[PDB]
RNA sequence: UUAAUUGCGAUAACGAACGAGACCUUAACCUACUAAAUAGUGGUGCUAGCAUUUGCUGGUUAUCCACUUCUUAGAGGGACUAUCGGUUUCAAGCCGAUGGAAGUUUGAGGCAAUAACAGGUCUGUGAUGCCCUUAGACGUUCUGGGCCGCACGCGCGCUACACUGACGGAGCCAGCGAGUCUAACCUUGGCCGAGAGGUCUUGGUAAUCUUGUGAAACUCCGUCGUGCUGGGGAUAGAGCAUUGUAAUUAUUGCUCUUCAACGAGGAAUUCCUAGUAAGCGCAAGUCAUCAGCUUGCGUUGAUUACGUCCCUGCCCUUUGUACACAC
């Protein structure tokens, strides 16, 4: 709130964020509350970065990377297909534009946009093979919270990914109307899509 | 369409050819006392919340 | 108040020295610019086929700024890249010595870099007189 | 003489070496301000340390840090472990205790690798494969 | 450094160096329709010619267009330095000419029968349609040549 | 002759650790009960020669790799003593193993 | 000249040392000591040098044109 | 199949359609209008010299650009 | 995955039989006392059965242990 | 119950040996020890160049002092799944949390039992029985050619199908290596040349010099703009070089030109659980020249599951056998 100064001078804009860890400069962690109940302590909130790059390990055991906040976790699941492998850096600065078009569109919180989308789109019912082969039957469970999260970046990624191949739109953008799509519900988004059919599948073969 | 929300006690055990399944019990958050027995897909442990799109059924795969 | 070649980003000093040289015109560009690549991995003539020998001057300058001796091939592997070889996997490819060595030749005629008893090109007392210079003015600006 | 600390931070191969001495602000990075630390977008990484405990304890201190080793990435963590782990030393040895406590706890709420080094290190690689684990493809026919 | 805008006097795909040249590509990628023009050798014609690398090739006017086609017509003329061209040290005169788009073909074809005729090596392959710079022929080339 | 400093390095190098480390003890020993100022023993990051190698004199079987290493250890102490009496107490007792090299400088 | 110099010095505990005995084992061999004989005899040695184990193996055609392999240890033998 | 030059008619319909747009950036230009990508640039950096477009972030691969406050 | 082998339940076993006064609960002291009754040709295998020898011995105030 | 015939137990068995484990090597910790002009750092005897008035830096160790944090390597210490809780036949153990450099056998390896396979190698061996040949030779050498030959079938791979990109400029960071007087090896610097390369010197038998191997991916700013397009780079032409006695059947490199398929791939199928997969290069082996190969090394760094016996394979128990050249 009050400057001080030192002999390297060090800017305002990141002298201000002394009082608040937000993202990259820009979005507060405060007023994202995962609306959707039995996805909070799997949408990882509260604890607020100044930046989707973390190292952490978040693999050794087997909830651990509930912990990872969940736009790292939008980051990792980018860093995708291959070619992009590793390039956490580039998937940074993808999640960063994305956020911004986010807030550039519908006014809200991007990181709160992108909770809802992950809160929208994670399939609640799904099937199993039961069977040693094609003759078989698929028989439906209920899905856990983490696996819910897990599929709904998949879902949202996968899709923003195959939007932006081959197109004059970005990455950054493909995913931001992406992220919104699914975070009103639009069935227009490959996620919502995607995930409507896993439950018709799921319900169909209860 | 009304979801139910449910929470996990045990974790009872690993079903299907694969293992893929687990079989839970589960208590329902509202209306409680009102215990059933489920199968999960994903991984899960104990007090995990989980939304059920139907609550009337058992869970018939086991051992 | 001291203001060096260190408390300025690296590309907004190229870009102002660059522009410094250019309005100055005595950077005695050699003439077969237009033409030359930059290197042998490279496949395309700079895109700014007229600024592209005072970016490399700057950046050649500042290189010098930092260090202690710099030859020319300490510069030709600095500017060298990948080179694409087709159906082969990529390598890593040399810039070229020509281009590096007049660069070096001419900041050498303008007074920007030595002799360097104990190797190749190093920085001059002028030479710590115009990057400090330019350093300060876009510092402040 | 002054009163001074000397810390380090590693990453993978990289290590940031951290002069912590009695002084008015400075913090310098390869002789280069802490605002021109690149990649840019991992600026906020070793903007951290300053950050998370405040500016108005880094009023009194001149940090100049050396970094070597490793890569892009991984210089900046070490660079932002030694800030840490130096102003913490500094802090141990001329600063009351509870202060020293304070900001290990500080640090330690927001990040461990802050103050404790990651210890994941390469796999060597085994015949047979490119990697730790991957093998060459087997085709049984 | 610096953008500056641009107006409209275009004309679509023109005629050159009897090459339909598609306008709306800029013109060191539009005059590689014509063979024997690469991006290299576009790119120095057009900085000798002292066209702006940024006018869509549509928009230049007819005596810069004729300005081009006489470099690249005569481009030692014009101080291209001869390690530049297609054929250096011709095997018939000695001189450093460089082959454009019907030439193209035509002195291709001349190297063919060349070789043909002395029943060289190389021709010999080429009558028969196999490779010519040594690779295995036992798993490459299978569909076609 | 008399009392004369020589500006002396002795470099020891081997492959076995124990031994170059009792001709480096013996060193720095005998530079001390005859009070010499010494630099003590540097010792220099060790070598590792490795050679990989095919395990089958053939090429049948899966193909499986051997990594034969040596190991190198280097060392040098330098000393500043009279000619003479140092070169009777080192000429003598060379242990096997080690290669002493003893050179002089001019610094 | 001189600048090399050989010197011989006795095996001490000459039981224990598998080169002498191999090369005694195929001495014998070599005369014509049966394969049994010969392998006993120098598993019976080591074990009266002290040893903590011995083991021999011979390995090839034993007045047989196919080739077999047999044992003869005595004692503790490691092996990892 | 997309407009690489610039005439008046395009030129109005961008100041017309460019204003009103809550996010402006190069594939918004060449979607929305029918420009190219190359077009789309010198309009953005255009459009931001008098002001009718706000910059929010100015990145090489991609601009965010809005209304005007 | 820490399953200890017979020749650290072994010595832990007969290290308790004859040296239960002198030990303790705490695995500090109990492997500086290792070190002095038992000759332990590694101090890994050291440390073993003396963690083994505390854990017994945390085992034996609560109750006898069979055997 | 464990990775383990690893154990706890049950018990006509008891006490043992090999194998496993232990061990060894390596990786991670040590502001605690021993020390370093072949590692580094701070002052400065001595300076010195700045912008300034101390921030950045260049220099000398009888052309200085000091020190060991970072590096090195000897000796040691450190983990024993510790503490706490839960659970188990409350045992072996398992799980979570805390602490910790480290808690997946701490990671990875090296070694690794018995009994075998008519597994591969007589084309590694001056290992070798027997057979064949031994002067018009199947010995050896020399010249030339072939091993690469191309309707086609299959396996390991490299490069791609693009904008999470290509291209241009700028930023710019590794670790593992190797290297010549026991002859030309690793090569800085200067000069010339678009380049490949050439040329004159230099340092290094090497923590010293190449070399901070200034690696590539990557970052930023631009150009391009969904078009087989400035994706891709096969095929082919002309020319300049280098290695070598010799380059034609193009050794390889460079320049300009030609600019194919390929728009994400069928049935089928491989590898993989954390600094791992994947991407990215670098050194080494080979080597006069030649890597799209291998062996290592670091750089960037995921997703998913911590499970089951459905498929495949292997092991065990019960069982049937007319099999034991063992389906
Ligand atoms: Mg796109
Ligand atoms: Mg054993
Ligand atoms: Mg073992
Ligand atoms: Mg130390
Ligand atoms: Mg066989
Ligand atoms: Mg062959
Ligand atoms: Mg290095
Ligand atoms: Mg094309
Ligand atoms: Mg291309
Ligand atoms: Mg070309
Ligand atoms: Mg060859
Ligand atoms: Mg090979
Ligand atoms: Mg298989
Ligand atoms: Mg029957």
């Amino acid at each position: 709130f009050t400057p001080v100064v030192l002999a390297t001078p060090i800017p305002e804009e990141v002298q201000q964020a002394q009082t608040e860890i937000k993202l990259f400069n820009k979005w507060s962690f405060e007023e994202v509350e995962v609306k959707d109940a039995s996805l909070v302590d799997y949408v990882q909130v509260r604890q607020p970065i100044f930046v989707a790059h973390t190292a952490g390990r978040y693999a050794n055991k087997r909830f651990r990377k509930a912990q990872c906040p969940i736009i790292e976790r939008l980051t990792n699941s980018l860093m995708m297909n291959g070619r992009n492998n590793g390039k956490k850096l580039k998937a940074v600065r993808i999640i960063k534009h994305t956020l911004d078009i986010i807030n550039v569109l519908t006014d809200q919180n991007p990181i709160q946009v992108v909770v809802d989308a992950i809160t929208n789109t994670g399939p609640r019912e799904d099937t199993t093979r039961v069977g040693g082969g094609g003759a078989a039957r698929r028989q439906a469970v209920d899905v856990s919270p983490l696996r819910r999260v897990n599929q709904a970046i998949a879902l949202l990624t996968i899709g923003a990914r195959e939007a932006a191949f081959r197109n004059i739109k970005t990455i950054a953008e493909t995913l931001a109307e992406e992220l919104i799509n699914a975070a009103k519900g639009s069935s227009t988004s490959y996620a919502i899509k995607k995930k409507d059919e896993l439950e018709r599948v799921a319900k169909s073969n209860r | 369409t009304p979801v139910t929300l449910a929470k996990v006690i045990k974790v009872l055990g690993r079903t299907g050819s694969r293992g893929g399944v687990t079989q839970v019990r589960v208590e329902f958050l509202e209306d409680t006392s009102r215990t059933i027995v489920r199968n999960v897909k994903g991984p899960v442990r104990e007090n995990d919340i989980l939304v059920l799109m139907e609550s009337e059924r058992e869970a018939r795969r086991l051992r | 108040p001291g203001v060096s070649v260190r408390d300025v980003a690296a590309q907004d000093f190229i870009n102002a020295y660059a522009s410094f040289l250019q309005r100055q015109g005595k950077l005695e560009v050699p003439g077969y610019v237009d033409i030359v690549k930059t290197s042998s991995g490279n496949e395309m003539p700079p895109q700014d086929a007229e600024g592209w020998f005072y970016k490399r001057a700057a950046s050649v300058a500042r290189h010098i700024y930092m260090r202690k001796q710099v030859g020319v091939g300490k510069l030709n592997k600095l500017y060298g890249g990948a080179k694409s070889r087709g159906v082969r996997p990529y390598k890593h490819i040399d810039a070229s010595g020509s281009i590096n060595r007049k660069v070096l030749q001419a900041l050498e005629k303008i007074g920007i870099v030595e002799i360097s008893p104990k190797g190749g090109r190093r920085i001059s007392e002028n030479g710590q007189r115009d990057l400090d210079r330019i350093a300060a003015q876009t510092l402040e600006e | 003489a002054v009163p001074s600390v000397q810390t380090f931070g590693k990453k993978k191969s990289a290590t940031a070496v951290a002069h912590v001495k009695a002084g008015k602000g400075l913090i310098k990075v390869n002789g280069s301000p802490i605002t021109l630390v690149e990649p840019e977008i991992l600026r906020f990484k070793v903007y951290e340390p300053l950050l998370l405990v405040g500016l108005d304890k880094f009023s009194n201190i001149d940090i100049r840090v050396r970094v070597t080793g490793g890569g892009h990435v991984s210089q900046v963590y070490a660079i932002r472990q030694a800030i840490a782990k130096g102003l913490v030393a500094y802090h141990q040895k001329y600063v009351d205790e509870q202060s020293k406590n304070e900001l290990k706890k500080a640090f330690t709420s927001y990040d461990r690798t802050l103050l404790i080094a990651d210890s994941r290190r390469p796999e060597p690689k085994k015949f047979g494969g490119k990697g730790a684990r991957s093998r060459f493809q087997k085709s049984y026919r | 450094s610096l953008v500056v805008q641009e107006q409209g006097s275009f004309q679509h795909i023109l005629r050159l160096l009897n090459t339909n040249v598609d306008g709306n590509i800029k013109i060191v990628y539009a005059l590689t329709t014509i063979k024997g023009v690469g991006r290299r050798y576009s790119n120095l014609v057009c900085k000798k010619a002292d066209v702006d690398l940024h006018k869509r090739a549509g928009e230049l006017t007819q005596e810069e267009l004729e300005r081009i086609v006489q470099i690249m017509q005569n481009p030692t003329h014009y101080k291209i330095p001869a390690w530049f061209l297609n054929r250096q040290n011709d095997i018939t005169d000695g001189k450093d000419y460089h082959t454009l788009a019907n030439n193209v073909e035509s002195k291709l074809r001349d190297d063919l029968e060349r070789l043909k005729k002395i029943r060289a090596h190389r021709g010999i392959r080429h009558f028969w349609g196999l490779r010519v710079r040594g690779q295995h022929t036992k798993t490459t080339g299978r569909r076609r040549a | 002759q008399q009392q004369q400093i020589i500006k002396i390095r002795i470099t020891l190098t081997s492959t076995k650790v124990k031994q170059l480390e009792n001709v480096s003890s013996n060193i720095v020993k005998n530079a001390e009960q005859h009070n010499l100022v010494k630099k003590g023993p540097v010792r220099l990051p060790t070598k590792v020669l490795k050679i990989s190698t095919r395990k089958t004199p053939n090429g049948e079987g899966s193909k499986t790799w051997e990594t034969y290493e040596m190991r190198i250890h280097k060392r040098y102490i330098d000393l500043e003593a009279p000619v003479q009496i140092v070169k009777r107490i080192t000429q003598i007792t060379i242990e096997p193993g080690v290669d002493v090299e003893v050179v002089v400088a001019s610094n | 000249p001189g600048t090399i110099v050989l010197y011989a010095e006795r095996v001490q505990d000459r039981g224990l040392s598998a080169v002498a005995q191999a090369e005694s084992m195929k001495f014998k061999l070599l005369n014509g000591l049966a394969i049994r004989r010969a392998a006993y005899g120098v598993v019976r040695y080591v074990m009266e040098s002290g040893a903590k184990g011995c083991e021999v193996v011979v390995s090839g055609k034993l007045r047989a044109a196919r080739a077999k392999a047999m044992k003869f240890a005595d004692g503790f033998l490691i092996h990892s | 199949q997309h407009a690489v030059i610039l005439d008046q008619e395009k030129y109005d319909r961008i100041l017309k359609e460019v204003p009103t747009y809550r996010y402006v950036s190069v594939s918004v230009l060449v979607d929305r209008l029918k420009i190219g990508g190359s077009l789309a640039r010198i309009a953005l950096r255009h459009l931001e010299k008098e002001g009718i477009i706000k910059p929010i972030s100015k990145h090489s691969k991609q601009a965010i650009y809005t209304r005007a406050t | 995955g820490r399953v200890r082998t017979k020749t650290v339940k072994r010595a832990s076993k007969a290290l308790i039989e004859r040296y239960y006064p002198k030990l303790t609960l705490d695995f500090q002291t109990n492997k500086r006392l290792c070190d002095e009754i038992a000759t332990i040709q590694s101090k890994r295998l050291r440390n073993k059965i003396a963690g083994y020898t505390t854990h017994l011995m945390k085992r034996i105030q609560k109750g006898p242990v069979r055997g």
